[PDB]
């Protein structure tokens, strides 16, 4: 059977945390055929724990495996900045390896502030043809979730809009960018378009 | 020191064959299980199969018994991963793993660098640049300028400023997938409002897949 | 009425000792079978896996 893991994990730096893993298999050889892997954003994974009663050589003692019944667990001695990465558990009992759903780990302690709205109107060169698009950017926010909205002359706009929320930097700070395409005639049909953040209310 | 090297990113149209490689070094490529792992954008790892350099004793995944093939060459110590009629869902990062000096024979203690694969119905088309002039009606405070790039499928498209100058105060945000299959990004720069048009404030866009150079001022 | 599927690994040639009546350190100290044993002895190469 396939493995399962919590959707995401959270905890404050310095405090210990435990990540669960359900679906461990077994065979006539034993019952400790469980391993764990870590993968930072933008690179390949890395083996972290195997044979939960032990661990690979050279791995720091900050990672410790455990298991109880049909559910494995991974314990971290202390959360740190370098612990923000994905974690996956695997089983290798029946001569087969199947990875679980994974999980995202993040650490708290960072201060919250205000997002950064950046609005640019259509360019003077694109309006001369049948192509125009608005640009709105957001950044300088700790939360990893945000949505953008558009409106013109108090009339909301919900057509032809795309937005992403990638990371600005690796220092706990994400960013986002959105666009809104339209024709030059539609631009002059109403007042100047506006951008909305809706990160922490009216913004 | 053991290490594995893989081929660069691969781009093809839907329903086309593809084959990549993964060469290992620092160890005898005779007695170490080799395999490949799938990982779609935002998804977890997915194992597909392993092989033994000593003999072609392939053990594919139950979900990849006929959708992909795995093989390796002992005369050069380089694995291979061939596809047939790539589908839209095949775009994913593929890592080649192998066993270590300890643990089980399917522990996969080591991993590769990864090989990216992407497919799309739209054909390649050079990027279109547009200048993002500052707001002349709200010049109060700090001014903001930039250039908008649009209508480019290739990912390697990048942007620069002043041919490499302006190390600070400049930033380029990643691209976004458009409904038409193309991508679009934007680069901005923040400087004092009194410093508008300091020397040239010119944008610089590069495109290696087609070697198309686009220079435009804002 | 019941079945016991035992399993273990040897160096290949020691299989000659895993049988009723046979002798050797293995059959004498690790895995001894009675005269009334009833079953099958199956083995295969596992140099790549074990």
């Amino acid at each position: 059977s396939a493995l399962t893991q919590p959707p995401s994990a959270s905890g404050s730096p310095g405090q210990s945390v435990t990540i669960s893993c359900t679906g461990a298999s077994s065979d006539v050889g034993g019952y400790n055929y469980v391993s764990w892997y870590q993968q930072h954003p933008g690179k390949a994974p890395k083996l972290m724990i195997y044979e939960v009663n032990k661990r690979p050589s050279g791995v720091p003692d900050r990672f410790s495996g455990s298991k109880s019944g049909n559910t494995a667990s991974l314990t971290i001695s202390g959360l740190q900045a370098d612990d923000e990465a994905d974690y996956y558990c695997c089983s290798y009992a029946l001569s087969r390896v199947v990875f679980g759903g994974g999980t995202m780990l993040t650490v708290l302690g960072q201060p919250k502030a205000a997002p950064s709205v950046t609005l640019f109107p259509p360019s003077s060169e694109e309006l001369q043809a049948n192509k125009a698009t608005l640009v709105c950017l957001i950044s300088d926010f700790y939360p990893g979730a945000v949505t953008v909205a558009w409106k013109a002359d108090s009339s909301p706009v919900k057509a032809g809009v795309e937005t992403t929320t990638p990371s600005k930097q690796s220092n706990n700070k994400y960013a986002a960018s959105s666009y809104l395409s339209l024709t030059p005639e539609q631009w002059k049909s109403h007042r100047s378009y506006s951008c909305q953040v809706t990160h922490e209310g009216s913004t | 020191q053991m290490q594995l090297v893989q081929s660069g990113a691969e781009v093809k149209k839907p329903g086309e064959s593809l084959k990549i490689s993964c060469k290992g070094s620092g160890y005898t490529f005779s007695y170490y299980w080799i395999g490949w792992v799938r990982q779609m954008p935002g998804k977890g790892l997915e194992w597909m199969g392993i092989i033994y350099p000593g003999d072609s004793d392939t053990r594919y995944s139950p979900s990849f018994q006929g959708q992909v093939t795995i093989s390796a060459d002992k005369s050069i110590s380089t694995a291979y991963l061939h596809w047939s009629s790539l589908k839209a869902s095949d775009t994913a990062m593929y890592y080649c793993a192998r066993q270590g000096d300890l643990g089980d024979w399917i522990l996969l203690g080591y991993w590769g660098q990864g090989t990216l694969v992407t497919v799309s119905s739209a054909s390649t088309k050079g990027p279109s640049v547009f200048p993002l002039a500052p707001s002349s009606k709200s010049t109060s405070g700090t001014a903001a300028l930039g250039c908008l790039v649009k209508d480019y499928f290739p990912e390697p498209v990048t942007v620069s400023w002043n041919s490499g100058a302006l190390t600070s105060g400049v930033h380029t945000f990643p691209a976004v997938l458009q409904s038409s299959g193309l991508y679009s990004l934007s680069s901005v720069v923040t400087v004092p409002s009194s410093s508008l048009g300091t020397q040239t404030y010119i944008c610089n866009v590069n495109h290696k897949p087609s070697n198309t150079k686009v220079d435009k001022k804002v | 009425t019941n079945v016991y599927a035992d399993s273990f690994v040897i160096r290949g040639n020691e299989v000659s000792q895993i049988a009723p009546g046979q002798t050797g350190n293995i059959a004498d100290y690790n895995y001894k079978l009675p005269d009334d044993f009833t079953g099958c002895v199956i083995a295969w190469n596992s140099n790549k896996l074990d």
